[PDB]
């Protein structure tokens, strides 16, 4: 039983299908996990996300750079950032952003639409919880959405270091075909469902070790249909079990090497080191970010 | 003109009047086998403490008002604050009303043993 895992990743055989898109109808739709006393869903959820990320070959350089989109809550704080800061090695540079105002434990916070966010440097890890509730319209076709997903695809392509990783929240209706297609530009990818929120069609699309080029061709319409089919036929038992064992939570400080290499200089030897979580390729300059402000 | 908004004093008086404390402080999952010190770089609660994200327990952070010292600096933001479990219904109140021993790192009167 997977009730003792932090969550369930999409099995590889489901990725290889060619299903057509159906409505998502979860068996455990009504249920809820009993959270430890006084723990928020967003804390439990990010904790399980990080516990699962602990099992992947994440590159963890010195002076790791992490940016977290969609980090505000309607109550004005940043629970997910607090978990990320707990998880990431001490001294990791963590940048925060959201449309609405909030206070945060991040080293720096940018308020505004994500499309107004620009950074000079590249990043080692991109986390997104962005979600527009206006997409849960059950009465029209579920097509690929753009909005913030268009920004995210561009941001990954332009500002994710080779070897870096990504976790982008999706749901039944909040998804994007190009983002799925981008998953084929990583050494490995999955859709991860946390055990505490397994009654929701939410998942985190995780791309692990960016390679900058297609490794697989992935039709993103087919793959989201596959994801829904998996969710539809695989009820996941709600569980908060993994929340009670935090002894091995911190991300393992791997000291992963950072090099500054040029596009024609990336071997199959380099590609292979990237694939193993042993190499980050980016400049190591100072981190500079800004938010575009429209004046009247 | 010596006018300075005094939010610390307004909050204490709000509590005394019987007002419900500031909510939605960000409580962390942790082992509860930690050093028990007051303000730390990662959650550090012991068996009788809860650990919270710093910014969410700072009165000034939470009210969107300036921090009371010349530099604008906040010593809670980006760290974790350990709150005695019996006071965790009001972490903002707790961090305001209490002081961190400068030699052992514990809360004076809640773990600091330096005056025994
Ligand atoms: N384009 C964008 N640029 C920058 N930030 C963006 C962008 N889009 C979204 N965000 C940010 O994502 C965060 C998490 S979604 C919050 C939410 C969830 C649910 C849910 O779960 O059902 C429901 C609601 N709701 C709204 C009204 N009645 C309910 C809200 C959030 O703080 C939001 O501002
Ligand atoms: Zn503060
Ligand atoms: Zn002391």
């Amino acid at each position: 039983s997977q009730a003792w895992q932090p969550g369930v990743a999409m099995p590889n055989l489901y990725k290889m299908q060619r299903m057509l898109l159906e409505k998502c109808d979860l068996q455990n739709y009504g249920d809820s996990a009993t959270l430890p006393k006084g723990i928020m869903m967003n804390v439990a959820k990010y904790t399980q996300l990080c516990q699962y990320l602990n099992t992947l070959t994440l590159a963890v350089p010195y002076n790791m750079r992490v940016i977290h989109f969609g980090a505000g809550s309607d109550k004005g704080v940043a629970p997910g950032t607090a978990v990320l800061r707990q998880w990431l090695p001490t001294g990791t540079l963590l940048v925060d952003s959201d449309l609405n105002d909030f206070v945060s434990d991040a080293d720096s916070t940018l308020i505004g639409d994500c499309a107004t966010v620009h950074t000079a440097n590249k990043w080692d890890l991109i986390i997104s919880d962005m979600y527009d509730p206006k997409t849960k319209n059950v009465t029209k076709e579920n097509d690929s959405k753009e909005g913030f997903f268009t920004y995210i695809c561009g941001f990954i392509q332009q500002k994710l270091a080779l070897g870096g990783s990504v976790a982008i929240k999706i749901t039944e209706h909040s998804w994007n075909a190009d983002l799925y297609k981008l998953m084929g530009h990583f050494a490995w990818w999955t859709a991860f469902v946390t055990n505490v929120n397994a009654s929701s069609s939410e998942a985190f699309l995780i791309g692990c070790n960016y390679l900058g080029k297609p490794r697989e061709q992935i039709d993103g319409y087919v793959m989201h249909a596959n994801y829904i089919f998996w969710r539809n036929t695989n009820p996941i038992q709600l569980s908060s079990y993994s929340l009670f064992d935090m002894s091995k939570f911190p991300l393992k400080l791997r000291g992963t090497a950072v090099m500054s290499l040029k596009e024609g200089q990336i071997n199959d030897m380099i590609l292979s080191l990237l694939s193993k979580g042993r190499l980050i390729i980016r400049e190591n300059n100072r981190v500079v970010i800004s938010s575009d402000v429209l004046v009247n | 003109c010596a006018f300075a908004v005094d939010a610390a004093k307004a909050y204490k008086d709000y509590l005394a009047s019987g007002g419900q404390p500031i909510t939605n402080c960000v409580k962390m999952l942790c082992t509860h086998t930690g050093t028990g010190q007051a303000i730390t770089v990662t959650p550090e609660a012991n068996m009788d403490q809860e650990s919270f994200g710093g910014a969410s327990c700072c009165l000034y952070c939470r009210c969107h008002i300036d921090h009371p010292n010349p530099k604008g600096f906040c010593d809670l933001k980006g760290k974790y604050v350990q709150i005695p479990t019996t006071c965790a219904n009001d972490p903002v109140g707790f961090t305001l009303k209490n002081t961190v021993c400068t030699v052992c790192g514990m809360w004076k009167g809640y773990g600091c043993s330096c005056d025994q």
